[PDB]
């Protein structure tokens, strides 16, 4: 009955429903065959479907296409963006606080009551963290009250941007909203609220946009070249000579010199004078926008060996152990740090088990190295040595029989 | 007069005259200075004490031009014994050689050694050519690096080239490692050359690594004897194949990269689908490190098991293999129709060093 919905329906279930049905009717009429069919498969099987869309991009390209589940993903993706929003909107869903890297427990099932203690902990575990968000999910258009399901004590109030794709669809008797998460989320403010005489945490979240090419290494390359082609040259007469040093086939000399501290223990101006430039090579054209990149990392970077038993993530204790040790913490890299713009696996590191997913703020030290020709063919972004990264979150997925880690991180500097 | 083929690897240099069927000059790619001031080749191993050994080529890319120079110099005069000026010169180069090296190879060859003509061919290509083909996939594995190099119609395909920093050098170190874990001790830089020899004499790839392990652990039949320079004898067992196994399972050596069979399928798969058929049926193996008995049959198995069951798989691995990049060099350089393809000094002296960019 609104002619144009408000930006936030707040507690007003009845109007939100009245507007979304009208909208669900419209939009469904615009789906094609494959799209509807996709929707019809989501309803019947949404958990397994969402799971797939969370961790879809980490396999080899050919493992991605050859997936019986990828057909459906692509179709549901298309469906979702078919209808991009109007203008911004606010949505409501519940999370598990696990999701935010709070592995403890707000207050259990039967308590209707939330510790000031636990509450402050939470506020602390999520303040100044971005948390990357991926995969399909159902969201609601108004705040829950008496009558609505309320499965967790954690309630997320999210402001979707002007252009988000959003699918309102009928399912038996109610109206549901489908979205594809693709951004990271900052929590600005969390407050305690009550509903049906019960206590719940309410998180105010906003989207910080970063570019993320995931498996579309092509899309990525175009971007990369679009920024780093005039850089290939621009880099001046003495940095030009120096640049072609890490990018001279062998890096286990230039890193290995930085790892076990060469600088102020072992000084060797034959590489220092190399570095003070190979560093300014990256500082030539700093990153032109918030960019996600992917590093596949090996056991050393996390104080283990190939053979360490605490590296077997097929056993959850080791995950739980890994998380205690790393989640929340900020790690520093003495090495130039070598990432790719695309999440796909590859022969050079086919078997590495720690994926580092890095959000890089706009304006930071780096470069699309893969913009030189010849050298060309792995979509590499180099990050400046002495970089520090904040590990906000540890996820995991099965890759074949081998379990791996996805570390959601932000480059602080 | 008669052309020249000089194949520059990270361990060995293979060098000779076009049209012969084997390199006359085969010698180590090392330059020695001390703490009077320059030594190359063998009479730099000889020397090892007074001087410090550098390998000018690292992982098949040229990393110190000043030493290459010495290398190339020794080659012409101390080795082949001719003069840069009387002979044209074919040179090889690793895949994904950056534009500047190629460029710098030119000047130095012209503006220093002063050669009427020269050419530069990618290594894997020549190696494919020596076996009569011009489309197919080369596993080229040398002393410091191995490459899966998919080629169609004479052109290497860079997007799909697969590179792997793990070769015979590393396979020797590991042989040194696990031999030591056994009783024996290997320590010097001149004691290594001994294991290197064992490796070449005694290792072999197992058709099926587990059955090898178990046959090894439960009987004596697999155990070869080696005879040290003077007197003593070492005995070697499952090391005999644990070593080249690394190739299929780099984890052996603490690397988490894919192995030889997987990077082949990987490289094939980054290629246009229409051509995959021909890659599979034209898998040519080349390089010192491909010389393990058993290697062809294992590739053929590990590959068979990754590719579509309808696929036809062929693993070509001639005995002349170790020196094939050279041979294809000599074939190429001796060919009547090729003569109008060199880059001549008049070609260089005039138009720039940017000429070498010979994508046909
Ligand atoms: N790893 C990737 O996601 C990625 C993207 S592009 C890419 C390219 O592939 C090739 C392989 O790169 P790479 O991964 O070896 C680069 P790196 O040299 O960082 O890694 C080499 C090895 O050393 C260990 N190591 C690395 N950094 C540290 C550290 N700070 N502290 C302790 N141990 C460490 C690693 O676990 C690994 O075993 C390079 O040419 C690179 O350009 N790798
Ligand atoms: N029978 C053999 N079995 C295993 N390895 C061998 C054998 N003969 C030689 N090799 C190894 O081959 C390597 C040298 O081969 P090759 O000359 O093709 O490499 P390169 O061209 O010197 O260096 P690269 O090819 O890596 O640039 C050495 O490591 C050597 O020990
Ligand atoms: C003519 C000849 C060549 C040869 O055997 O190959 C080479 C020779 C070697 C250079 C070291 C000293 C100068 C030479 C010793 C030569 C002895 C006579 C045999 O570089 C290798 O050692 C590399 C390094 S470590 C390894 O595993 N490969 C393989
Ligand atoms: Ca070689």
């Amino acid at each position: 009955a609104f002619i144009e919905r408000p930006e936030d329906f707040l507690k007003d279930k009845e109007n939100a429903i009245q507007w979304e049905k009208k909208e669900a009717e419209r939009v469904e009429k615009n789906l094609d065959t494959l799209e509807k069919e996709a929707l019809e498969l989501y309803k019947k099987d949404s958990e397994q479907i969402s799971n797939y869309s969370q961790t879809r991009q980490y396999f080899y390209d050919y493992q991605i296409e050859s997936n019986p589940r990828e057909k459906e993903y692509k179709n549901l993706r298309n469906a979702i963006s078919k209808n991009k929003i109007d203008k911004p909107i606010n949505v409501y869903y519940f999370e598990s606080p696990e999701k935010f890297a709070f592995n403890k427990e707000i207050r259990t099932e039967n308590q209707n009551e939330i510790s000031l203690e636990k509450f402050n902990e939470l506020k602390e575990t999520i303040q100044d963290k971005l948390f990357k968000q991926d995969g399909f999910k159902d969201v609601s258009l108004y705040e829950p009250g008496n009558g609505d399901e309320k499965p967790t004590p954690l309630l997320i109030h999210l402001k979707l941007p002007k252009n988000t794709g959003m699918l309102p669809y009928i399912n038996s008797n109610d109206v549901k909203t489908l979205i594809e998460q693709d951004y990271s989320i900052k929590i600005d403010k969390i407050v305690r609220i009550v509903i049906e005489g019960k206590q719940y945490i309410k998180a105010e979240a906003s989207i910080v946009n970063s570019l993320d090419f995931k498996d579309d290494v092509s899309k990525g390359d175009l971007w990369g070249k679009e920024n780093y082609s005039d850089w290939s040259n621009k880099l001046t007469p003495n940095e030009l000579a120096d640049v072609n040093d890490y990018m001279r086939g062998g890096y286990t000399a230039i890193n290995n010199y930085l790892i076990s501290n060469g600088p102020l223990n072992n000084p060797n101006p034959e590489l220092d004078s190399k570095v003070n430039n190979i560093e300014n090579a990256l500082k030539l054209t700093p990153i032109p926008s918030n960019l996600i990149v992917y590093r596949r990392s090996g056991p050393q970077e996390f104080g283990l060996t190939l053979t360490s038993p605490e590296y077997d993530f097929n056993k959850i204790e080791n995950i739980d152990a890994f998380k205690e040790k790393w989640e929340g913490k900020v790690i520093t890299y003495p090495n130039f740090i070598s990432t790719s713009i695309g999440s796909v696996n590859m022969s050079a590191f086919a078997k590495r088990k720690i994926i580092l997913r890095i959000n890089i703020p706009k304006d930071s030290p780096g470069a699309y190295l893969s913009a030189i020709p010849g050298y060309a063919g792995e979509y590499e972004v180099l990050l400046n040595h002495g970089s520090k990264f904040k590990i906000n979150k540890v996820d995991s997925y099965k890759d074949g029989t081998v379990t791996k880690l996805i570390l959601d991180a932000t480059l602080i500097n | 007069t008669t052309a020249l083929v000089c194949d520059n690897g990270s361990g060995l240099v293979k060098a000779g005259f076009a049209g012969d069927d084997a390199p006359r000059a085969v010698f180590p790619s090392i330059v020695g200075r001390p703490r009077k001031d320059s030594y190359v080749g063998d009479e730099a191993q000889s020397k090892r004490g007074i001087l410090t050994l550098k390998y000018p080529i690292e992982h098949g890319i040229i990393t110190n031009w000043d030493d290459m120079e010495k290398i190339w110099h020794h080659t012409f005069y101390n080795e082949l014994r001719v003069a840069p000026e009387e002979h044209p010169t074919l040179l090889t180069e690793a895949p994904l050689n950056p534009k500047a090296n190629r460029e710098k190879m030119t000047q130095i060859m012209f503006e220093t050694f002063n050669v009427p003509a020269m050419y530069v061919a990618i290594q894997a290509v020549l190696s494919l050519y020596a076996s009569g083909r011009t489309t197919g996939i080369v596993l080229d594995s040398g002393d410091g690096v191995t490459h899966n190099v998919p080629i169609y119609e004479g052109y290497a395909l860079p997007h799909a080239i697969m590179r792997l920093d793990l070769a015979g050098r590393d396979l020797t170190d590991y042989l040194m490692k696990i031999l030591t874990e056994r009783g024996y001790s290997f320590v010097t830089t001149a004691e290594r050359e001994i294991v290197r020899d064992i490796k070449e004499k005694l290792c072999y790839v197992a058709l099926d690594f587990e059955n090898e392990m178990a046959t090894a652990a439960s009987s004596s039949s697999l155990e070869k004897s080696y005879e040290l320079p003077d007197g003593q004898v070492i005995t070697i067992g499952n090391e005999r194949f644990r070593c080249p196994e690394t190739l299929f399972q780099p984890s052996f050596i603490g690397m988490e990269s894919a192995g030889i069979h997987e990077t082949t399928y990987n490289s094939i798969m980054k290629c246009d689908i229409d051509i995959r058929k021909d890659l599979y049926a034209n898998n040519v193996m080349s390089g010192g490190t491909t010389m393990y008995p058993g290697i062809a049959d294992r590739m053929q198995k590990e590959i068979t098991a990754l590719a579509p069951s309808t696929m036809k798989i062929k693993i070509i691995a001639p005995p002349e293999r170790k020196y094939s990049v050279w041979i294809g060099g000599s074939i190429l350089a001796s060919l009547s129709t090729f003569q109008q393809m060199w880059i001549t000094k008049q070609e260089y002296d005039e138009a720039g060093p940017s000429i070498v960019h010979r994508k046909c």
